C-alpha cells in the first residue's frame, strides 16, 4: 500500500526536519 | 671498490686504473648515520645482482 | 499483529497508524529542547548535557564522510537519526496493549511501509538535489562510464538505494516487533526478560548505523 | 506487554543514567579544561 | 492450502537461508574486529566504528530474508 | 603500568625507560603494545614508535630494526633511533623536500632502494612537525 | 489441509538452519577474540566489549529463526 | 493456485539462496577492513570510502533479490 | 494423521541441522582459546569470563534448536 | 499453465544463485583492497580505481542473472 | 507443456550455475590484484593489462551461460 | 516428444555445471598471476603468454560444454 | 520413450560433471605455474615443461568425458 | 527399455564422479611441480619423473572414468 | 528391468563415487612429493619408494570398485 | 523387483561412498610423509614403517567397504 | 518384501559414511605424525603409541556402524 500516505506524511516530516533544525541547530 | 676514509679516498682518486666509486667518510667517530649510509649505499649496491 | 492501516480517510485512504506514532514521538523529541536548557549556555547545563553531545558526535560522524560542504546537511543527519532511533524506543518500548485504537493497531511509526519508504525517498532524493548542485547539470545520475559495462547503471542502483535503506528499517522493525510480540504471546512476561535485552540491543544500536549509513549516502551525494 | 519491558528498561536506564553521569566523565573533561 | 504450505516452506527456507549466510560472515568479521584490540590504543573507537556499521550491515542482510519470511507468513498478498 | 623498554642500536642505547604504551610500527602491523603482552617478535621498519607516557605523548621516531617484544622485557633492535624532541621540525621539511630531490634521480633498480630509503628517511622525519 | 503439515516441517528446517551460520561466527569470533586476550590481558575490558558486541548479534540472528519457528506453529496467521 | 505456489517459493529461494552469499562476502570484506583500519588508524578518511562503496554495492547486490522476492509477492504480472 | 509425522520428522531434522554451526564454533573457540592460554597462563580469571561468555551464547543458539525441536514433539497447538 | 510456474520459480532460484557467485569474490576483493590502503596508505588513487572497476564487475555478474529474471518476469517470446 | 516448462528451468538452472564461478574466480584475481597493486605500485600498466585480461576472459566463461539463457528461451528450435 | 524437454534440460544444466569450474580455476589462477608478476615486475617473459595457454585451456574446457549445448540445442541426430 | 530422455541427461551431466574438477585443477596449477616462473626468471618454458604436460594431461581427463558424451550422443547403440 | 535408459545415465555419472577427484588432484601436484622447480630447476629429471610416475594413475583414475561405462554402452552384458 | 537396471545404476554410481577420494590424495602427495625431490634430491629413490608404495594403495583403493565392478556388470551373482 | 534390486543399489552407494574419505586420508598422510624425506631423508627406517603402516590401517578402513561389498555378493542373508 | 530393502539400503550407505570421516582423520593424524618422526625420531615410542591408539579408535568408529550393518544383515530378530 503505497499510493501516497507516504508523501503525505514524508511532507509534515520535512516542516518538523526545517523547523526543529531552526529552533535547536541554530541556537 | 668503495674507500671509506679520506686518505683512502685521495689514494684512490688519483689511479682509476682500478674500478672504484662511491667513496665516503667518518672520521674521529663512526656516527650511527655515517654507518647507515655505508650499510644504504652497499644494500642498494647488492640489491642489484650486478654486485655479489 | 495487524500492521496495514488506520481507517482514517483523507479522500485518498491514508494510514492514521502512521500518523499518531509520528505526531507523538515528533513531539516528544521536540520538546526535550527546553527541559532545562530554555536559556542555554556555554557552561552544559541540563537539557544542554543530553543535545550538544548528539550534536558533536553527528559533527564527527558526518563532516568525515559528508566532505566539505558539511554545514548544509547538519540537519539533515541529525533529525534522521535522533527520529528514528527515539522512534525505535517509542515502537519497541512504549506499550500500547489495555487500550486498541478500534480501527488499526499502533506500535511504531516505522511499522508501515509508508514511513521508512518516505524517509529513505527522502534521503534518495536529498542525495539526488545535492547531486543537483554538486555534479554537472547535464548528468548526475547516469554520469559515469568506465570501458562500458556501465551503460545503463549508476542509476539502476540508486533506484533501489532508497528501497535499500528502507527494506532495511523494514525488516528490523518488525524484527523487534515479532520477537516482542510472541514470546509474550507464548508464556507470561517473566520469561522472555533474558531476551528483551536483546530485543533493546538492537534498538538502541539503529541510531550509529543508520546515521553512518544516510551518511555515507550524504557523502557519496557530495559528489 | 508494559510489565517486564518496563521492569528491564528500569535496569537500563539505571545504568543509563550512571552513563549519562560517565559521559559528564567525558564532556566535562573539556569543559573544565 | 497447498498455496499455504508453499509459502510456509518458503518463508522457513527463507529465514534459515538468509541467517546461515551472513553469520559465517559476522564472525570473520568479528574475529578481524579483535583483530586489532590487541592494538588497544588505536582501536576502542574506531574498530568499534566501523564493526558496528558492518555487523548491522550483516544484520540488514539477514533481516531481508526475515522481513520475507514475515511477508509469508502474516501479510500474504495473495491470500 | 608499564614495560622495561630498551630501544637500542649499533653505537647507543638511545631510550631504556618505562612506558604505558608502545605503537611501533612494522610492515604489516602498527602493534599497540602495552604490559603484560605475550612474546611477540616483530620486524619494526621506518615509522614512528608513538609511546604514552602519562606525562605526554612522547614520539621518536626509528629508521629501522626488529623488536623481540615480550613480557615487559623488551629489546627493540633499532637500526637509527632519534629520542623525543631531538629532531627539528623546519630542517625536517627541507629534509623532506631533498627527499624528493633523491627520489627523482635515476637508474634502473640499483639506485631505486636507496630512493625508496630516502623516501623512507623523509617519513621519518614527518615525526619533528608531528612534534 | 496439511498447511500445518508444512508449517511443522517449515519451521523445522528453519529452526535447524538458523543456528548453523552464527554457530562458526561465534565460534571464530572468540578464537580471534581469545588470542588477542592471550596477547594483551590488559585490554581485556575494551575485548570483551567487543565480545559482547557480535555474540548479542548472532544471538540476535539466531532468535531471528526462533521467532519464525514459533510464529508458525504457536502464533500462526493462517491456520 | 499452483502458479503463485511456485512465486511464493521463489520469492523465499530467492532471498534465501541470494542473501547467503553477499553475507559471508561483507563478512570476508569486513575480514580484513577494520584489521587495516587498526593496522592504520589514519587512513580511514578514504577506508571508509572504499569500503562502504564496497558494502553499499554488495548491499546493491542482496537488495537485488529483495526488489525480485518482493515484487514476486505482491506485484506479479502472472499470478 | 500426517501432520504429526511431518512434525516429529520435522523436530529430528531441526535438531539434527542445529549443531554443526555450534559445534565448529566451541571447537575453533576452544583451540584458540587453549593455544592462547599456552601463551599467556596469567589471564585464566577472564579467559574462562570471555570464553564461558561465548560458549553461553552458542549454547544458546543450540537449546534454542533443541526446545524448539522439543516443542514440536512435545504437546503443540497443531497436533 | 504449468509453464508459467516454471517460469516463476525458474527466475526465482536464477536470482540468488546468480547473486551468491560474485558475491564472496566482491567481498575477497574489498577487503583485499582496505587491507592494501591500510598497509600503503600513499597509495590511494590505484585501489580505488582497482576496486571500483572490481565492483563492475562483480554487479555485472549479477545483473548477468538479473536480466534473465527479468526476461523471466515481464516479457518472455513465448510465456 | 512439458518441453517449454523445461526449457525455462533449464534457462533458469544454466543462468544460475554459469555466473556462480566465474564470481568468485574474478572476486578472488581481483583480490590478489588489489594487494599487488599495494605492494608494488610502479609497474601498473601491464598489471592492470593481465587483470583486465584475465576478467574479460572470465566475463566470456559466464556469457556463455547467459547467450544459453537467453538463446534457450527466445530462439528455441524445439516448440 | 518428452525426449525434447529431457534435451533442453540437459543443455541447460550441461552448459551450467560446465562454466561452474574455470571460473574458480582462472581464479587463484589470475590472482597469483597478478601476486606474482606484480611482485617481480620484469621477468613476465613466457608468463604472460603461459597465462594466455591457461585461459585458453578453460576456455576450452567450458566450451566443450559449449559444444553440447549447441547438440542439445540444434534439430540434430535423434533428438 | 524414455531411451534417449535419458541418454540426453547422461550426456548433459557427464560433460558438466567431467568439467568441474579439471577446472579448479587447472586453475590452482596455473595459479601456482605463475607463481613459480614470476620469481626466477629461468627458462619459462623449461619451468613449464611440467605445467604444459599437466595442462595437456587435464584437458585428456576433460576429453575423456567429452568423447563419451559424444559416443552417447551420436554413435549410441541403444537409443 | 527402462536398461537402455539406465546404462548411459549409469555410465556418464561414473565417468563424471571418476574424473573431478583426478582434476583437482592433478592440479596441485602441477603447481608444487612448478613451485618447487622455481626453487632450483636443478634435477628436473626426476620431478618429470615423479610426474610422469604418478600420471600413470592418475590417468588409471581416467581410464577407471569409462571401463565402467565402454562395457555397458558397447556391449551390455544384459541387453 | 528392474534389478537389472538398478545393478546398472548402482555400478555406475559406485565407480563414479570410487576414484574421485584418492583422485585428489594422488594430487596431494605428488604435489608433496615434488616438493621433496625439489628440496632435497638427495634420497630420491626413498622418496619414490615411499611414493610408489602410497599412490599404489590409492590405486588399490580405486580396484574396490573396480572388483566390485566386475563383480556386478558380467559375474552378477544375483541376476 | 523391490527384492534383491535394493542390495546391488546398496552396494554400489557402498563402495561409491567408501572411497572418497579414505582418499584424501591416503593423500594428506603421504604428503607429510614425503616431506620427512623433503627435510629430514634420514628417518626412512620407521617412516616406511608408519607409510606402509597407518595407510594399512586407512585401507582397513575401507576393507571395511570390501566387506560391506562382498558381503552381499557371496550371500545376501534375504536373498 | 516389502521390507528389508530400506534395510539392505541403510547398511550400504553406512559402510560409507561411516569411512568417510576416520579416513581424513588418520590421513591427518598420521600427517602430524610423520612430520613429527621429521622433527625428531628420538620420542618414536610414543610417537607409534600415539598414532596406532588414534587410528585403532578410528577403526573403532568405523567398525561402531560395521556391527550394525552386519547385524542388521545376518540373522537381524527383525528381518
Amino acid at each position: 500500500d503505497f499510493n501516497l500516505t507516504l508523501p503525505i506524511i514524508m511532507a509534515e516530516f520535512l516542516f518538523l526536519m526545517f523547523a526543529l533544525d531552526k529552533i535547536y541547530y541554530t541556537p | 671498490i668503495i674507500s671509506i676514509g679520506k686518505k683512502g679516498n685521495t689514494y684512490f682518486i688519483r689511479r682509476p686504473e682500478i674500478p672504484v666509486d662511491r667513496y665516503f667518510d667518518g672520521t674521529n667517530l663512526p656516527t650511527a648515520k655515517e654507518a647507515q649510509a655505508i650499510a644504504d649505499d652497499v644494500f642498494s649496491l647488492f640489491v642489484s645482482e650486478e654486485v655479489d | 499483529v495487524g500492521q496495514h492501516f488506520y481507517w482514517q480517510i483523507g479522500g485518498f485512504q491514508i494510514h492514521g497508524q502512521v500518523l499518531i506514532t509520528s505526531w507523538v514521538v515528533i513531539a516528544i523529541l521536540l520538546g526535550s529542547a527546553a527541559i532545562a536548557v530554555r536559556s542555554p549556555q556555554t557552561i552544559p547545563t541540563g537539557g544542554q548535557n543530553f543535545f550538544e553531545y548528539v550534536l558533536e558526535f553527528i559533527r564527527d560522524v558526518s563532516k568525515t564522510q559528508i566532505g566539505e560542504e558539511y554545514r548544509p546537511w547538519v540537519p539533515f543527519i541529525g533529525t534522521m537519526f535522533l527520529f528514528i532511533f527515539v522512534s525505535n524506543w517509542s515502537g519497541a518500548l512504549l506499550p500500547w496493549k489495555i487500550i486498541q485504537l478500534p480501527h488499526g493497531e499502533l506500535a511504531a511509526p516505522t511499522n508501515d511501509i509508508n514511513t521508512t519508504v518516505a524517509l529513505a525517498l527522502l534521503t534518495s532524493v536529498a542525495y539526488f538535489y545535492a547531486g543537483l548542485t554538486k555534479k554537472g547539470l547535464g548528468y548526475f545520475g547516469k554520469y559515469i562510464q568506465p570501458t562500458p559495462i556501465l551503460l545503463p547503471i549508476n542509476i539502476l542502483e540508486d533506484f533501489t538505494k532508497p528501497l535499500s535503506l528502507s527494506f532495511r528499517l523494514f525488516g528490523n522493525i518488525l524484527a523487534d516487533e515479532l520477537v516482542v510480540v510472541v514470546l509474550v504471546s507464548l508464556v507470561p512476561l517473566v520469561v522472555p526478560i533474558p531476551v528483551m535485552f536483546l530485543g533493546l540491543f538492537t534498538s538502541g544500536i539503529q541510531a550509529l548505523i543508520f546515521a553512518t549509513l544516510a551518511a555515507a549516502y550524504i557523502g557519496e551525494s557530495l559528489e | 506487554n508494559l510489565i517486564n519491558l518496563s521492569v528491564v528498561l528500569g535496569v537500563l536506564i539505571f545504568f543509563g543514567k550512571g552513563v549519562l553521569s560517565d559521559l559528564l566523565d567525558n564532556r566535562k573533561q573539556r569543559i573544565l579544561n | 492450502p497447498l498455496i499455504a504450505a508453499a509459502s510456509v516452506i518458503a518463508a522457513g527456507l527463507a529465514v534459515g537461508l538468509a541467517s546461515i549466510g551472513p553469520g559465517v560472515g559476522q564472525g570473520t568479521a568479528a574475529g578481524q574486529a579483535v583483530e586489532g584490540i590487541a592494538r588497544q590504543p588505536e582501536a576502542e573507537g574506531k574498530i568499534r566504528g566501523t564493526l558496528l556499521l558492518s555487523l548491522a550491515f550483516m544484520e540488514a542482510l539477514t533481516i531481508y530474508g526475515l522481513v520475507v519470511a514475515l511477508a509469508l507468513l502474516f501479510a500474504n498478498p495473495f491470500v | 603500568m608499564t614495560l622495561n623498554l630498551c630501544v637500542l642500536t649499533p653505537n647507543r642505547s638511545i631510550w631504556n625507560s618505562e612506558v604505558k604504551e608502545i605503537i611501533l610500527s612494522t610492515n604489516s602491523g602498527q602493534i599497540g603494545v602495552l604490559p603484560n603482552h605475550a612474546p611477540t617478535a616483530t620486524a619494526v621498519d621506518i615509522g614512528i614508535l608513538r609511546i604514552r607516557l602519562n606525562d605526554q605523548w612522547l614520539t621518536l621516531a626509528l629508521m629501522g630494526g626488529f623488536a623481540r617484544i615480550g613480557n615487559n622485557e623488551i629489546t627493540i633492535l633499532v637500526n637509527d633511533a632519534e629520542r623525543g624532541s631531538d629532531i627539528d621540525p623546519q630542517e625536517a621539511q627541507q629534509t623532506l623536500e631533498i627527499a624528493e630531490a633523491n627520489l627523482r634521480k635515476a637508474e634502473g633498480k640499483r639506485q631505486k632502494i636507496e630512493a625508496n630509503l630516502a623516501l623512507r628517511r623523509a617519513r621519518t622525519r614527518v615525526e619533528a612537525s608531528n612534534t
